[PDB]
């Protein structure tokens, strides 16, 4: 038959995990945090608040002393420190958030308090009359009740978000170790393939996949390395992989296929660990690693069918470059879904294009088959791709309604 | 549960 | 009560909504197409397959000519069109994406075979010119939120500069003379400047231009000087400034007074972000949107993905802006408060049950459940009711999502 074994589609799944990578670390500025995984634990460097902070407007108080006529020390507000301690029978004025000063128990909020005497001069308020006996430590929050000193903040392969990168400000932690982003290169073979620039000749198409593939994995934001169109020829063919090897981490090739396979097994001495997969579409995707220097590189070589090429990314590549940004569970988000139109089953397992839409106040999505057939005309692009199962003894045909497995594929 | 959105 | 009225939850949206602008087009190349909106149709320039195209690659044959053997003039391979042209007693060999040469009816199979095992078909396995996509067809319609399977036929068609209506770039800033940035070593009664981080963060997550104002202080001086800045350089400005009590005029009397903005809302009945401020300015023309959001980060992140977001998607001409929001189980007791909560929160489908659960993230400060799995969205828990008091752990509410889910 083939030159390759029929792999199963979870052995080949399982596979591109198990034989991906993990990459190394890396230190970046906290700004460019989004989207990366902590490749070391953090603590907070000092204490959230830093200060005995009010927490209503009113004046600070040595609560001991009691309701009585109190010479009002200075005002605290919130932007610079204290500077005065109060001895009895003084107090100072706060504003809520600003630091409460050294010697005082409590805050009593103003509603609670009569102002006396004024000064000898327009300017200031002197005396205040505090009319609440309060709670020592009222209406103070305390050093530490947001973040103590010392305590872990992040977790050690942390996936960061925007969230995040708030604690990592707040904490002051301003260089963080995290996996490094694997930078992917992406090819497309065949000498009957154009620059979509380009006006068709004859015998001639216009190269698709790269451009959707560059897109898909920048959505995740990894960094793409364009290695262009290359003929369907062993020399070029080779002299790509290699420049892509050199520069990138994994090369992705799309190039509906032998040719390819013998060059990575014989002269670039990979190992391809699965040629063809039982799955509709993309039953000849391509798997492969190489070890340069003991820095093993990742090669997809994906089918030409532009359908298959965007299926197979999201089912092999993307998880892969997940394992590899050091994300803990690189397996793709699938949800359960109502199906909006009636499929006929494959023997092989099929994977389709569709839209989850959750449908005003009811609890299942509904995921509309947007397909295959001329290229379903929404608005809005593919959520997710749908996962039909092979047909069986019993059924042999989903009905709408019946309830089916969808990986997530964008922003849901 | 009541919903709210 | 303060100086403004407290505005429906849902008067508050739908107000963002309606006032927000929908920017001006532009031409973009189609590489730079992610994301973005059509702000035209695309119509195929020719035929997809421009030729009748080889499904199996064996021989491609004619029909009358039927079964036996036959002399063969050449080959056609995927990349050029056949000089030679088959003539009845003939035949081609060919490969799978190869075009059919000039006098062939139909193509043959693998073990189907110049020696030849036949059982004659005409059209056999062949991909018939403009069989996927017709000249001048159109291929993408005007409003498409584009993907990468979009881009994808942009380039198929072969159109390489597309009209799309313009992101908007978005300026963040920070009021308070308590704020130091995260860098510079604490110094006394100073917090650190948490919000611009992550606000800056959060709208870059969806890919519009940022332009960060830096921290500025709690007075009308320096604090117009900025918003100035917001509106000559940016289309949004936003503002993260705890502006409660007090002085919660600094900021608003500054629109208010000095810019000549009208705020169409100042306080707001959801938990949390009461104090969140909406604003439009319109000068020459161009209508500029404003939010002043609260303090406390959690607030911070809570409103900018429930207006700021969805106002940035209305603005590059997205068509339905409003919010995936999906239905979850929850994952603990929760009380419910007078006004609508919104708790961030981490979506999970575990392997097999219809729905999913969601745990919170936090209620204030930094967080009270950690985690690995980022905050995948956020749980819309409604007001308390005569009847509804709290939530159990089973129950299934709302969740607006707001993160690769």
């Amino acid at each position: 038959m083939s030159p390759f074994p029929l792999t199963s589609m979870d052995k080949a799944f399982i596979t591109v995990l198990e034989m991906t990578p993990v990459l190394g670390t890396e230190i970046i500025n906290y700004r460019d945090g989004m989207g990366r995984v902590l490749a070391q634990d953090v603590y907070a460097k000092d204490n959230l608040p830093p200060f005995p902070a009010s927490v209503k407007d009113g004046y600070a108080v040595r609560a001991a002393d009691g309701p009585g006529d109190r010479f009002i020390i200075g005002e605290s507000q919130a932007g610079e420190q204290p500077t005065q301690t109060v001895m009895p029978g003084q107090v100072m004025r706060v504003t809520t958030g600003a630091p409460i000063p050294c010697g005082a128990d409590a805050v009593v909020q103003v509603e609670d308090t009569e102002l006396i005497r004024e000064s000898d001069d327009g300017t200031e308020e002197l005396e205040v009359r505090i009319l609440v006996q309060a709670r020592p430590g009222q209406d103070i929050r305390p050093i530490g009740h947001d973040i103590k000193r010392g305590e872990c903040v992040l977790a050690k392969g942390t996936h960061m978000g925007p969230s995040e990168i708030g604690l990592l400000a707040t904490v002051g932690v301003t260089e963080v170790e995290v996996n490094k982003f694997p930078v992917v290169a992406v090819m497309s073979t065949g000498n009957e393939l154009l620059n979509p620039e380009d006006d068709l000749l004859p015998g001639k198409i216009r190269d698709s996949n790269r451009s959707t593939l560059l897109a898909t994995i920048q959505e995740h934001g990894y960094p793409t390395i364009n290695l262009g169109i290359v003929g369907d020829n062993p020399d070029d063919l080779l002299n790509a992989l290699n420049e892509g090897i050199s520069r990138a981490d994994v090369i992705i090739t799309s190039g509906g296929v032998d040719y390819l396979k013998q060059v990575l097994d014989i002269d670039l001495h990979a190992q391809i660990h699965f040629g063809r997969v039982f799955m509709k579409p993309g039953l000849p995707t391509t798997f492969a690693t190489l070890d340069i220097d003991g820095v093993r590189k990742i090669i997809f070589a994906l089918p030409g069918n532009p359908v298959s090429a965007v299926v197979t990314c999201n089912l092999f590549v993307v998880p892969a470059l997940r394992k590899m940004q050091g994300i803990l569970d690189p397996r793709p988000t699938i949800i359960k879904a109502r199906l909006s139109c009636d499929v006929k089953l494959d023997p092989r397992p099929e994977y389709h294009r569709c839209i989850l839409t959750w449908h005003h106040q009811e609890p299942l999505p509904w995921a509309q088959s947007t397909g295959n057939q001329m290229s379903l005309m929404s608005m809005r692009s593919a959520n997710g791709l749908l996962m039909l199962p092979p047909k069986t003894e019993q059924y042999v045909e989903l009905h709408k309604g019946e309830v089916v497995d969808v990986m997530v594929i964008g922003r849901l | 549960n009541a919903a709210k959105k």
